[PDB]
């Protein structure tokens, strides 16, 4: 499903949690349009100072201004040939709809 | 089948003397929430402050 | 019957005259669209139920 | 010339809703959404919880 | 050398806190201009933009 949420305002915690769980398990794409945000563009050495759990994105009051951060990881240097393999997988949930 | 769009007064009138602004003010107003008269007064008192 | 009489009497003598009380005038963007359609600018802080 | 009226601000009605909750399914804990909406739809939401 | 990004911001030195503007984020933000009446405006409200 490519679900669009124009307005979160009535949504139960149960439903929001279920939608996120579908994003993760059923591979849903959920475009939340109600959100407004400023967007700092971090560089890899400075990391992500601020964090946003899925709950807060799904339940924040309408008309409040979120402050998301986005890595520009283009300045990440190559790994050493002898760095241990990563068995795991770094993941990401939040993306912009616009440049 | 139509296309809504801002049309500056300057594209209509050929007399520059009575045209001070442009489409930009309309766009900026579109950014504003509709304001009750007391909210307008509050804005003006704030800018005055 | 006495109770209905007193109700009726208390209504017959309801000389109340409303003055506007405390009244919020919320920013439009902060409201869910379903509430915005219903709200007409200001509303009393003591909204009742409906 | 007369004390004809009693000025009052937030009038109470003659009727009102009265609600009995089935305690097994009710959560006594107060519900709320965003403050903006709760200020309006709030007392309603809690009553007909 | 090593500049990761080069942005173009409004000059915070010019649009000072004396104008009421804050520019620590990506955008100008002014408190207490466009506000609800009868309640304190919420923090980090979008209308500030």
């Amino acid at each position: 499903v490519h679900m669009t949420i124009n307005e979160r305002a009535g949504m139960s915690k149960l439903v929001a949690d279920n939608i996120i769980a579908s994003v993760i398990k059923s591979n849903w794409v959920v475009d939340i349009l109600d959100i407004e945000y400023t967007a700092e563009v971090m560089t890899p050495s400075e990391g992500y100072t601020q964090h946003v759990d899925a709950e807060s994105i799904m339940t924040a009051p309408k008309g409040k201004l979120f402050h998301l951060q986005f890595m520009d990881g283009l300045l990440r240097p190559e790994p050493s040939a002898f760095d241990p393999p990563a068995s795991g997988e770094d993941m990401r949930l939040i993306y912009p709809l616009q440049p | 089948r139509y296309h809504e769009s801002v049309l500056e007064i300057a594209d209509i009138f050929d007399q520059a003397d009575f045209i001070q602004t442009s489409d930009a003010v309309r766009q900026l107003r579109a950014l504003m929430p509709t304001l009750s008269t007391s909210q307008i007064r509050h804005a003006i008192e704030r800018i005055a402050q | 019957v006495s109770g209905l009489l007193m109700v009726l009497f208390k209504v017959m003598t309801d000389n109340r005259l409303v003055i506007v009380g405390e009244t919020t005038t919320p920013m439009s963007n902060t409201l869910s669209t379903v509430v915005n359609n219903v709200l007409r600018t200001t509303y009393h802080n003591n909204v009742g139920v409906n | 010339l007369s004390d004809d009226f009693k000025q009052i601000s937030d009038p109470k009605g003659y009727l009102t809703y009265s609600v009995k909750y089935e305690d097994q399914f009710t959560k006594k804990d107060k519900l709320r959404a965003s403050e903006a909406d709760d200020r309006i739809v709030g007392p309603t939401v809690n009553l007909f919880k | 050398y090593g500049a990761a990004v080069v942005n173009i911001d409004l000059n915070r030195d010019f649009f000072d806190t004396a104008t009421g503007i804050d520019l620590t984020k990506g955008i100008p933000l002014v408190q207490d201009l466009l506000v609800p009446i009868g309640v304190t405006a919420g923090a980090e409200q979008s209308a500030e933009y």
